[PDB]
């Protein structure tokens, strides 16, 4: 039966399924750190879901087949281009950190779906809550306008506000320098133009706002770059953690109840991030919104509900 | 009719327009509403006495239950037009117009 | 709120309704208005915000006005004659008293100003609530007392009623003020035949109970709250706009839909008697009803408004909840005109 | 071909679906029945047959 | 070659907190988007 | 104003009197029934369309058991309708007959002895 | 007569199931077919009308405006499917619905038995049209248009409806046998000139009357080609069917209620004809037009005599043809040139001879060429004006002067003169263009060689 | 002179500009309730003397 | 961006000749065009322009134009055999009328 009133009238409650190691972490950290290894050693050892940092197609890999689509049909925009020609007047890079904080939303309300519906706990890279680092990068450059990170904040004061902050933030530090070189060392040609100003653009926002504002909701757990390759230091040091302090003991059936509907449901999770802003960046004119949606329905899955598809073996559909 | 029942009907008449007519606390109209029921209970009494109408003995008392119910509703939302303004004043009753 | 509690809430509402409906006794329907209103105050205030706290307010103020005056023309009416059962009201400033109580109660003009705002400050289940479980109580007792009726005042309210809810829907962006002003107009319409026809104010109030049901499931379907943002929803899911275009043109009282019918009837009943100059002016004037219903459906189903890039993941999704009774709303409120002579079961 | 589960399988939901169509067909009955009782009674009333 | 339709200078006249505006409502601002106002600081 | 809620021998929740049984009941194929079906047809369609399933083949169960109840409901609530015509056509013609003389049928006059006037057109 | 009713209901779903590349070809096929159905209704009776059920009868007048509407269905269709290349399946099929929808509607208004079934249907009418002019309008003036459209018609429709409850709480009923069987005279008093207004308004602003017909530019520029056709040819004439059964009961009120409307009609057919004159859009001269033939029609309903209603009934056929084809003659330009302006393509003589061919014929019979029926439609309303007065043929005369001229000018701007250097894009015309210009212009004179057909009950 | 602008004149545009001056002038509340219940006193007082005060 | 929105451009017209030579103006399927072509010219001018012209103009004389020529021809023969007047003012037989008693 779908979770909802008549589950929790009857039975269902999150509280008895919290058994300690819920504990909801993420992994923050610079550009080309090694966070993502660390995230998953975390994961490893305490048992708790990994999930991969949200990228331009992870709503893709959720919904129909997990793969990815078109770029035309799926987030329009591009980290290649972005590191190309961050300056380009086409709008490309307030549209890609719009698109990227739509999919890190998705993807925590899927992990607090999650949690809450098996009492497992999760392990995330990045966040909601550190996502605005890259925005402030960006208009520190001058890569975007002002008005961009006023719409920017506008849609995260109305989304971030309903969810719960993870219960320990894991950073992993490395220094400008040294995140240069391992740029250099990876061969990658579209990161090779990251200026280093980038860089400490995203370091003194983190270290400055991120990471201050996230240590008065819960401790904070930071590890320089030669302790952190040793995992199980880190997962005992988090397996030692007073975590009485913030909103999580501040919970009940009731507000747990809120939050499970709210996080399955994910239109109204996404509601607020179509906000009718008309942003030159983001908004789309009416001859090409038809166009590029009725390419959309037409992709071999998509054009009915997920059991309703005859054209990808849908069976039995004259009785569903 | 006799000069007390002019006098209970215009005691009514009173507390509606002071009702009506709002200085700045939202305390002194619950304090005219509260009025008005009383201006009813003693009517009613009045003409129930008057008449002998034995079984209708009980509906004054049925009134005042319910005034009480009205009465607290209305101090419970006092209670959160404070939390969020400090103060009762019904001018900051204004966010929502026609 | 606790499920639970919710449910034992909106029983109570409904409970309080029923006992108006059912009683014989005044002192029983004064009962059932103030339990419904008790059990409603909580309602209004599921999603605490100060918006909600304000409307709140605003209802309480002036629901709890009404019912004073209400018990005060039942002991008015008491003192003049010893009697409690709802009948032909023997005493006529009691009645002047009972009118303007229960055109308070319902929203009627002049009694009009809270109407928007209480509807704008709440969610839209407790809108649609407010808009159409609401108006049973005040509307049953109207009829059971319609004889009494002075024709002169209830007539000047429910003309100025249409007047004031087409000028004031004319002017809104918001959709639940647009909702608000539209049921204005409606409870005008209601009213306006009701010292002649009871069984035409119950058709016009089932016709119209089922048209706001099918708006108000509509616009929760797709969230929007405002002219630009239900702009977007052609570009996620065009059915529902289509569905929502046919539905404003019936609310808009056009032939052959189903909103065309109680109008008609109405205007039927009143040449009925002699009243010829009263429904003119009232179609004329639902003429404005019909253009504020005519400018929403251009912004929403018959022009492409601009959309933004992220809707494109809303594409990946389909809703959860679905409303089991929006199709047979919707049929009911667009295909019901053929049907008319039914309505000889309502008398 | 789906990621997720899709809980509505390829194989409908035979409890609903046998609800559905035994309601539909008890219905029918129903009114037949109820159209027949009706004509008799009809007829008997007024003494056509 | 194309049929009209409408763009963002004709969406922003719906915009607004009230159609045809005056000077009385020019600073009427539209509802939060979600229906929650800024909490004042009105400390006790 | 109510016409029929006080008329002696009302019971007040019953929905069909026994009296109504002495009325011909519509026949299956009366053409408000099978519009009544296509009412329930119609809603069935636009579920399917609002469910973003295939309009016309989706559901035969469902499409069936909304046309069943469209029918159901459509059957009673004719029997009511005509049975309170029939009721209003009683009543009237009771009234005329016992009160001849508010009903008088008066001598009639042939064409050959009525004088219209004629009015031109040109 | 539902074997008429019945396959338009069934060109529905036939539609709607149809494959996605088939659509025009049914469509097309079977509205031909209900045409050539719909010609049985032409065998009328010399005394009374063909009475087939209590709510369905067929006049003398109403027979060839359901022919026209069956025969303008398929029309219609051949000139949507160019411009509507480019659409959704969907959206093709709605558009289609649309155009059956409003069939359907009028074929039952012509036809209906009483005057509320009648204007049910008359005020139904109106969702498919505001429908097909706010969608697939090409221009952002569309919305404005359909306002317009809309409310000018309410406004003259809700009276009515009310006079119309009126009477029948009078005189028991509305049937149009028992009205004009039971007829009685109208007093002078100022209730009845109030009926008489509320009766006569809704059917004015339809035809529509000079100075209430603002709307009619409007609504008839900004409309898809299909609307243009069916709101010149065959919605204009609700309102002089309309007025020609409401008179019955009208009498003898009408004798002096008319003047001012009769006054309007003569000046300001005049006026419209002389802003053909000067008029910078093609579609627009048309529309004009349109008003100035309609006022004609007005001034031979408004005097009541059986020449004058044979003259209307000829005059509203032929009408509805050449104006019907006139819009979609512009229609070809502004598909290949893609503006509206007379004067930008010209010597089109030169590049398209044939198409030049039926600017001829079109523009002919717009003038009243003899012995088309648009000339007996107008000599026989010139000929009851005269008897009704002397002096109106000063203003009648006036008008056969300027429509010739307007008429001519448009031929002469279009066709003849220079071709526009810099347009190089004219292609020739298609067999689909030419079928359809050929499929306006034939029946034209085919009843040329039969009037009885078109010259109604009288 | 005529067409375009004294037949627009008259009938449309002077029916959209009064309707349009209503609207303003009905919809811009504050929405203070002290106003509007002192307008629901006025209203109230109003219907005790002209329609009540005649039976 | 000195832009204002993300829009396609605005494409050129599509020549139904480029593809299609001989194109009837139809549809951009050759097939398809041809067989539109077909079933206008069939069912527009065989069906329904020839034929219909022939029934209309064969249609029984429903109208009684023949058989009200021959009444006359009758009416007329009687009345001038007999010497009787053509045509009477009176459509009505007076004796059937009852004129009003008083006319001061
Ligand atoms: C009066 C006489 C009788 C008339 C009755 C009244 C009219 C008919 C009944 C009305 C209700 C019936 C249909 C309801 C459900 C339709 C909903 C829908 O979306 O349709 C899509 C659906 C196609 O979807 P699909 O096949 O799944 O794949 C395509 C995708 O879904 C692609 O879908 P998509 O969503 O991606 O496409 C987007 C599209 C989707 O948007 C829509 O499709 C619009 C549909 C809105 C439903 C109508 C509203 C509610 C009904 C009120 C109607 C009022 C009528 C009165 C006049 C006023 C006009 C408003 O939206 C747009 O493109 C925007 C266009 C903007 C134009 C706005 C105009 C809309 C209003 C017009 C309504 C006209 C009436 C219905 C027209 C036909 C619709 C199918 O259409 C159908 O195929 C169903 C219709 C045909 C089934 C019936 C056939 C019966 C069986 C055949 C045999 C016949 C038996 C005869 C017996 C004899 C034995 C031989
Ligand atoms: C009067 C002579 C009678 C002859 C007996 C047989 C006549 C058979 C005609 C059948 C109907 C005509 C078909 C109409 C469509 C036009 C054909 C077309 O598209 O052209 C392709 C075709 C291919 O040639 P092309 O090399 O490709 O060159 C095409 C270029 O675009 C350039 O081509 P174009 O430069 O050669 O011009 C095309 C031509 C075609 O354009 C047209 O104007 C033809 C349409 C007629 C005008 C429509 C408005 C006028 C209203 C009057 C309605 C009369 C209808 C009567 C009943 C008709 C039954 C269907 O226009 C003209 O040549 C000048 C038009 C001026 C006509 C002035 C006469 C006014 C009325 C006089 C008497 C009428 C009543 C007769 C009885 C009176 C009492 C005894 O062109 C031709 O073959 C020449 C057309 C023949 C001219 C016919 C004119 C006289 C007939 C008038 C009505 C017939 C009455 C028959 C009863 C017996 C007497
Ligand atoms: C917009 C379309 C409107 C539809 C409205 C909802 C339709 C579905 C609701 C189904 C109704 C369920 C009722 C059946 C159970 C029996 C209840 C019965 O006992 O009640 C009787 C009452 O019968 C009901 O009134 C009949 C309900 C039927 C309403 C349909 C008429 C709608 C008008 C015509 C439009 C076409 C409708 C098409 C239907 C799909 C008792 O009469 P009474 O206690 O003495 O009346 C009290 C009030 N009085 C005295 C003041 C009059
Ligand atoms: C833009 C185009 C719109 C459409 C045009 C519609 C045309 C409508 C015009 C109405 C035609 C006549 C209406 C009434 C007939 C006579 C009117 C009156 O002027 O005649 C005299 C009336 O006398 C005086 O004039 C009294 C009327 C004066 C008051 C009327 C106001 C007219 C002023 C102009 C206002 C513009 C109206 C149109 C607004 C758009 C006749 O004397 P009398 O025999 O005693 O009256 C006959 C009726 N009786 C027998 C019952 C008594
Ligand atoms: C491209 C080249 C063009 C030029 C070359 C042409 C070659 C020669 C062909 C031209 C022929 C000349 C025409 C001369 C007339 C001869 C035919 C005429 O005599 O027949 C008429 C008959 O004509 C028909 O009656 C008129 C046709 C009916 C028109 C209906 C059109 C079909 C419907 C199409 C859609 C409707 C749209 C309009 C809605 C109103 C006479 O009728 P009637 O005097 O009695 O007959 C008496 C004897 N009867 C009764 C026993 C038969
Ligand atoms: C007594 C009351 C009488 C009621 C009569 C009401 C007539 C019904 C029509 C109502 C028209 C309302 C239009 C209006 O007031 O708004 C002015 C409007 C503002 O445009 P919006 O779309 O609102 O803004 C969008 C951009 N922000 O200005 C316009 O341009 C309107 C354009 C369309 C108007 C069409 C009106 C056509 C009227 C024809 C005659 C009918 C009049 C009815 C009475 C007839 C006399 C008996
Ligand atoms: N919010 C964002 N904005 C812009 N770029 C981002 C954002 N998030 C991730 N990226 C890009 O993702 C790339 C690698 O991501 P990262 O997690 O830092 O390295 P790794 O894959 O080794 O863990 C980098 O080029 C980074 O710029
Ligand atoms: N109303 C006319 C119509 C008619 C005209 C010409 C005819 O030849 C025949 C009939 C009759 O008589």
């Amino acid at each position: 039966l779908q979770y909802g009133p008549l589950a929790f009238v009857l039975g269902e409650r999150t509280t008895r399924k919290l058994t300690e190691t819920s504990k909801v972490i993420t992994v923050d950290g610079n550009i080309c750190s090694g966070k993502g290894r660390l995230a998953r050693e975390i994961a490893e050892k305490l048992g708790l879901r990994h999930f991969p940092e949200a990228g331009i197609h992870y709503a893709d890999s959720t919904t129909g087949d997990g793969k990815p689509l078109d770029v035309q049909l799926s987030g329009n925009c591009s980290l290649e281009k972005f590191y190309d020609d961050p300056k380009s007047n086409d709008g490309n890079s307030y549209r890609l950190q719009s698109w990227l904080y739509a999919s890190r939303l998705l993807q925590y309300a899927d992990a607090l779906e999650h949690l809450l519906s098996t009492g497992q706990g999760v392990v995330l890279e990045r966040s909601i809550y550190s996502d605005f680092v890259f925005l402030e990068a960006m208009y520190r450059q001058g890569f975007i306008r002002k008005q961009c990170v006023e719409h920017y904040n506008e849609v995260k004061k109305v989304t971030a506000c309903e969810y719960l902050p993870p219960h320990v933030v894991v950073y992993v530090d490395v220094p400008v320098p040294e995140i240069q070189s391992r740029i250099q060392k990876k061969g990658n040609p579209h990161e090779m133009k990251i200026t280093a100003a980038y860089l400490q653009d995203i370091e003194n926002a983190y270290k400055k706002t991120f990471l201050p504002e996230m240590s008065e909701k819960c401790e904070v757990l930071q590890y320089s770059a030669r302790e952190a390759e040793d995992a199980e230091k880190v997962v005992e040091d988090i397996e030692y953690l007073k975590c009485d302090k913030g909103p999580w003991p501040d919970q009940d059936d009731r507000t747990f109840h809120r939050l499970r509907m709210l996080v399955q449901n994910k239109l109204e999770v996404l509601n607020y991030t179509t906000i009718p802003v008309y942003l030159p960046e983001i908004t789309i004119g009416a001859h090409q919104s038809d166009r590029v949606f009725q390419k959309f329905t037409e992709l071999p899955g998509r054009k009915y509900s997920p059991g309703y598809n005859e054209d990808v073996g849908d069976k039995w559909i004259w009785l569903k | 009719m006799p000069l007390v029942y002019m006098n209970i009907i215009m005691a009514f008449a009173i507390a509606l327009a002071g009702l009506l007519m709002y200085r700045s606390h939202l305390m002194s109209s619950l304090l005219c509403l509260e009025g008005m029921m009383l201006s009813l209970f003693i009517m009613s009494t009045l003409i129930i006495l008057n008449t002998h109408f034995t079984l209708a003995n009980m509906m004054p008392i049925i009134l005042l239950v319910f005034a009480a119910c009205e009465a607290a509703l209305g101090l419970s939302l006092l209670v959160m037009v404070s939390n969020t303004y400090g103060t009762d004043y019904v001018q900051n009753l204004n966010l929502l117009q026609c | 709120m606790n499920p639970i509690i919710y449910t034992t809430l909106i029983m109570t509402v409904m409970s309080g309704t029923m006992l108006v409906m059912i009683s014989s006794h005044w002192l029983l329907i004064w009962i059932g208005f103030e339990m419904n209103l008790l059990a409603m105050i909580p309602v209004l205030m599921k999603n605490f915000n100060p918006r909600a706290t304000e409307a709140a307010t605003k209802y309480f103020l002036t629901q709890a006005t009404a019912s004073m005056m209400l018990m005060m023309a039942i002991i008015i009416n008491l003192l003049y004659s010893g009697q409690w059962t709802i009948t032909k009201m023997f005493n006529p400033v009691a009645m002047t008293m009972m009118t303007m109580a229960l055109a308070m109660k319902l929203g009627l003009s002049p009694f009009h100003f809270w109407v928007p705002e209480v509807t704008q400050g709440i969610s839209l289940q407790a809108g649609l609530l407010l808009l159409t479980w609401q108006k049973l109580a005040p509307l049953s007792v109207l009829c059971q007392i319609s004889q009494s009726i002075n024709p002169n005042l209830m007539l000047t309210m429910a003309m100025l009623s249409i007047l004031i809810g087409g000028w004031g829907g004319l002017n809104q962006t918001q959709l639940r003020k647009i909702m608000a002003y539209s049921s204005i107009a409606h409870m005008g319409w209601m009213t306006a035949v009701l010292p002649y026809n009871t069984t035409m104010t119950i058709l016009n109030l089932l016709i119209y109970i089922t048209m706001t049901l099918a708006m108000f499931m509509l616009l929760i379907h797709s969230s929007a709250t405002t002219t630009l943002s239900l702009s977007h929803t052609w570009n996620k899911m065009p059915v529902i706009t289509s569905l929502m275009m046919v539905t404003l043109l019936s609310m808009g009282g056009l032939p052959p839909l189903s909103g065309f019918m109680p109008k008609w009837m109405i205007i039927q009943e009143m040449t009925k008697n002699e009243s010829i100059i009263m429904p003119t002016l009232m179609a004329m004037t639902a003429l404005l009803n019909l253009y504020f219903y005519m400018r929403l459906a251009y912004s929403s189903s018959l022009t492409m408004f601009p959309s933004t890039n992220n809707m494109k993941m809303k594409w990946q999704f389909e809703h959860t909840k679905q409303m089991k009774l929006l199709p047979t709303m919707i049929v009911l409120s667009t295909l019901v005109l053929p049907m008319t002579p039914a309505l000889s079961s309502l008398n | 071909k789906f990621y997720i589960r899709e809980p509505p399988h390829g194989s409908p939901d035979w409890l609903k679906v046998g609800l559905t169509l035994g309601t539909s067909v008890f219905l029918w009955i129903y009114l037949i029945k109820q159209h027949k009782e009706d004509v008799l009674e009809y007829k008997r009333r007024n003494g056509l047959e | 070659a194309r049929q009209w339709q409408p763009d963002v200078e004709w969406a922003e006249q719906f915009g607004g907190a009230v159609m045809y505006p005056t000077k009385e409502t020019a600073h009427w601002k539209p509802p939060p988007w979600n229906d929650v106002d800024p909490p004042k600081d009105t400390l006790v | 104003m109510t016409m029929m809620s006080g008329r002696p021998g009302r019971v007040p929740l019953q929905f069909l009197p026994n009296e109504a049984r002495s009325l011909p009941p519509p026949k299956l194929t009366d053409p408000r029934l099978v519009y009544m079906g296509f009412l329930g047809y119609c809603s069935g369609l636009i579920d399917n369309a609002i469910r973003r399933r295939p309009v016309v083949s989706a559901g035969l169960h469902r499409q069936l058991l909304y046309v069943t109840s469209f029918v159901f409901f459509g059957y009673y609530l004719l029997k009511r309708q005509d049975y309170m015509y029939a009721l209003r056509d009683h009543d009237m013609f009771a009234y005329v007959k016992s009160h001849p003389e508010d009903f008088p049928e008066k001598d009639k006059k042939t064409y050959g002895e009525i004088l219209e006037e004629f009015h031109p057109v040109r | 007569m539902l074997k008429i009713i019945i396959p338009t209901t069934m060109l529905l779903p036939m539609t709607w199931m149809s494959k996605h590349n088939m659509i025009w070809i049914n469509a097309t096929v079977h509205s031909l077919l209900i045409s050539l159905i719909s010609l049985s209704l032409l065998n009328q009776l010399g005394e009374n009308s063909l009475n087939f059920s209590l709510t369905f009868f067929s006049d003398s007048l109403s027979a060839p405006l359901l022919v026209l509407t069956t025969w303008l269905l398929p029309l219609m269709l051949m000139a949507s499917q160019s411009h509507l290349s480019k659409e959704t399946t969907t959206r093709k099929k709605l558009y289609i619905t649309m155009l059956i929808l409003l069939q359907l509607f009028l074929i039952m208004t012509f036809t209906a038995t009483e005057l509320i079934l009648f204007y049910i249907l008359f005020e139904a009418t109106l969702v498919p049209t505001l429908i097909i002019i706010t969608r697939w309008g090409n221009q952002t003036e569309r919305l404005n248009a359909g306002l317009y459209f809309l409310f000018y018609t309410l406004a003259g429709s809700l009276p009515l409806l009310v006079a119309l409850v009126y009477i029948q709480n009078t005189t028991g009923s509305l049937n149009f046998l028992i009205i004009h069987y039971w007829s009685h005279p109208l007093s002078n008093s100022w209730s009845n000139i109030f009926m008489w207004l509320a009766c006569i308004m809704a059917f004015m602003v339809k035809m529509p009357l000079y100075g209430l017909h603002l709307w009619l530019p409007k609504a008839h520029v900004e409309a898809p080609i299909a609307g243009s056709m069916v709101l010149a040819a065959v919605l204009l004439k609700l309102g002089g069917y309309g007025m020609m059964r409401i008179t019955t009961i009208l009498n003898p009120l009408t004798n002096y209620m008319a003047y001012p409307f009769l006054m309007l009609s003569m000046w300001g057919m005049i006026m419209t004809s002389s802003i053909c004159l000067r008029q910078t859009d093609l579609k627009s001269l048309i529309a004009y037009s349109s008003v100035s033939h309609m006022a004609l029609v007005i001034v031979a309903i408004m005097i009541q005599t059986p020449w004058s209603f044979m003259g209307a009934t000829a005059l509203m056929i032929a009408h509805g043809l050449t104006s019907s084809m006139l819009f979609c003659l512009a229609n070809t330009n502004y598909e290949r040139v893609h503006s509206r302006t007379m004067i930008l393509a010209r010597g089109l003589q030169t590049l398209l001879p044939l198409m030049a061919t039926w600017w001829l014929v079109a523009s002919l019979t717009n003038l009243a060429l003899p012995p088309s029926i648009n000339l007996i439609g107008e000599l026989f309303i010139i000929t009851a004006s005269f008897s009704w007065s002397n002096i109106t043929i000063i203003l009648m005369g006036m008008n056969m002067m300027i429509t010739a001229l307007y008429s001519l000018y448009m031929l002469i701007t279009t066709q003849r003169g220079k071709y526009t250097h810099h347009i190089n894009n004219i292609k020739p015309s298609f067999t689909r263009e030419n079928a359809l210009m050929a499929l306006h212009i034939l029946p034209l004179l085919l009843l040329t060689l039969n009037p009885k057909m078109i010259l109604g009950p009288l | 002179l005529l067409d375009l602008i004294w037949l627009e004149t008259i009938l449309p545009k002077t029916t959209s500009f009064i309707q349009m001056k209503m609207s303003i002038m009905v919809s811009n509340q504050k929405g203070l309730i002290k106003l509007y219940f002192l307008s629901f006193l006025i209203t109230i007082m109003i219907s005790m003397t002209l329609f009540n005060y005649h039976e | 961006p000195t832009i204002r929105l993300q829009e396609d451009p605005d494409p050129e017209d599509e020549n139904l000749y480029e593809k299609n030579p001989d194109s009837h103006g139809y549809d951009k399927d050759p097939i398809v065009d041809l067989w539109n072509m077909r079933v206008v010219f069939f069912f527009g001018f065989s069906i329904v322009l020839v034929l219909g012209s022939t029934f209309v103009a064969y249609l029984p004389d429903y109208r009684m134009q023949e058989w009200a020529r021959r009444e006359a021809e009758r009416l007329v023969k009687y009345r001038e055999a007999n010497g009787l007047p053509l045509m009477e003012s009176n459509c009505f037989d007076p004796n059937k009328i009852q004129l009003p008693e008083d006319e001061d």
